[PDB]
């Protein structure tokens, strides 16, 4: 088990400072470059820089330079990335990675090891439970569900009939709204026969705000 | 060991 | 310099897929490729144009020609779906000295679809704002897109006839229990905008075909 272990994901306000780490084992730490890469959710891979653990020689990409500091502590096989002042545009999952020197009569290098990433979400948003609204039976087979509006931060969990009802349920992933708060929907597919006889309630839990809700979904009379 | 070899005939370090 | 990749490539299982990666200095720069499943860390697939690191199957092969490198996957199975990235370097000394400055570059990635089932056209259900949301002075249209394949759609919202891009949010499609995909799109409106249109529409496009629902105030 050669590997890289990074520190936990975190939520930060803008303006704050920050320091994530990346811990090394299974090979000789001082001897291989460490690179840093960022990935915004849903987006591609962005190079931050590389650092040589043995001598702290460092190469930075233009758009990161002077905004972020790489460093290493040799005594604890640990590499660091740090922000003196955080911006919202600093959001993403951060990867540390080992540039390996492969050898032959034509040597070269590739990133063969990757930490698991450190999720860094920068936001002014306050922590809070969602407002929940019924999505009344539509359209057989009819669809009904719950709109879970405006919580922070992720995630929230959604059940149906306290968890008695699991068949025909699809809870969507969440959207970040412009406001910086999330919302999603969970939907249930059913026959029209049951509609108006069977009972449908969504149970929503948002632990960070310790909010819990149950909402009766019903059709129009 | 610091060798980074970027392409044919190109070495740094 | 920058690396240009096709945003997406589609292949039938058992057939061969190529992922291209063009770039101006790539004709004197080794290219490596990385795989990444949604959620997981990238993994090295290939380095120095065509060499496979230990444990990568022969069925994968890299090549280069001129200013374009290529990754080729023969015998494509479903598990190959995901994002593929090429990468190379830059090395130049600054005009005023101070040694070689290195750059690590990545293509923007190619998402690979492997079509393991027949095209299914989406069902579209569009919900108007609930009385409850309206009594809290808000309005959100919800448009749910179900039972489609493959998992790619684009949504357009109309207000009456004209398109609205303001206040729209749309999830990436995810798998359903039945193994077809589903997505959702949201339009945020004032109770004033809602009450004041003849109607709103969510139009979904899947493989060139459209399906749309329309709703109106109660």
């Amino acid at each position: 088990e050669v590997q890289l272990v990074e520190s936990g994901g975190e939520v930060k306000q803008p303006g704050q400072s920050l320091k994530i780490s990346c811990k090394s084992s299974g090979y000789n730490f001082l001897d291989s470059w460490i690179g840093w890469v960022r990935q915004i959710p849903g987006k591609g891979l962005e190079w931050i820089g590389i650092i040589y653990p043995d001598d702290s020689d460092a190469h930075y990409s233009p758009s990161f330079e002077g905004q972020v500091t790489m460093s290493v502590d040799k005594s604890i096989s640990t590499a660091y990335l740090q922000w003196t002042t955080l911006q919202a545009s600093d959001t993403g999952k951060y990867f540390c990675t080992r540039l390996y020197l492969f050898e032959g009569a034509q040597s070269s290098n590739a990133f063969d090891l990757w930490g698991q990433g450190t999720m860094i979400l920068v936001s002014s948003g306050t922590t809070k439970g969602p407002s929940v609204f019924p999505l009344a039976p539509s359209s057989g087979t009819a669809a009904l569900g719950c709109l879970v509006k405006d919580y922070f931060p992720e995630p929230v969990t959604v059940s149906w009939n306290s968890g008695a009802l699991t068949s025909g349920v699809h809870t969507f992933p969440a959207v970040l709204q412009s406001s910086g708060l999330y919302s999603l929907s969970s939907v249930v597919t059913v026959p029209s026969s049951s509609l108006g006889t069977q009972t449908y309630i969504c149970n929503v839990n948002h632990k960070p705000s310790n909010t819990k809700v149950d909402k009766k979904v019903e059709p129009k009379s | 060991r610091k060798r980074i070899r970027v392409g044919p005939g190109q070495t740094v370090y | 310099y920058l690396l240009t990749q096709p945003p997406s490539v589609s292949v039938s299982p058992g057939q061969t897929a190529s992922i291209s990666c063009s770039g101006d200095k790539l004709d004197d720069k080794y290219v490596s490729w990385y795989y990444q499943r949604p959620g997981q860390s990238p993994v090295l697939l290939m380095y120095q144009d065509f060499k496979r690191p230990s444990g990568i199957p022969e069925r994968l092969s890299g090549s280069k020609s001129g200013k374009t490198a290529t990754l080729t996957i023969s015998g494509t199975q479903s598990l190959d779906e995901g994002d593929y990235y090429c990468q190379a370097w830059d090395a130049s000394t600054g005009v005023s000295g101070g040694g070689t400055k290195l750059t690590v570059l990545f293509g923007e990635g190619t998402r690979l679809t492997v079509l393991a089932q027949p095209k299914a056209a989406p069902s579209v259900t569009l919900f108007p704002p609930s009385s409850e949301e309206l009594q809290a002075n808000k309005a959100t249209l919800v448009c749910l897109i179900s039972d489609f394949y493959p998992g790619a759609v684009t949504v357009a919202w109309k207000a009456d006839s004209s398109p609205v891009k303001a206040g729209v949010e749309t999830t990436t499609p995810s798998k359903q229990s039945n193994n077809k995909y589903a997505a959702s799109s949201y339009l945020s409106l004032t109770p004033e905008q809602w009450k004041s249109h003849k109607s709103y529409s969510c139009q979904v496009t899947h493989e060139g075909s459209t399906v749309e629902k329309t709703v109106a105030p109660t």
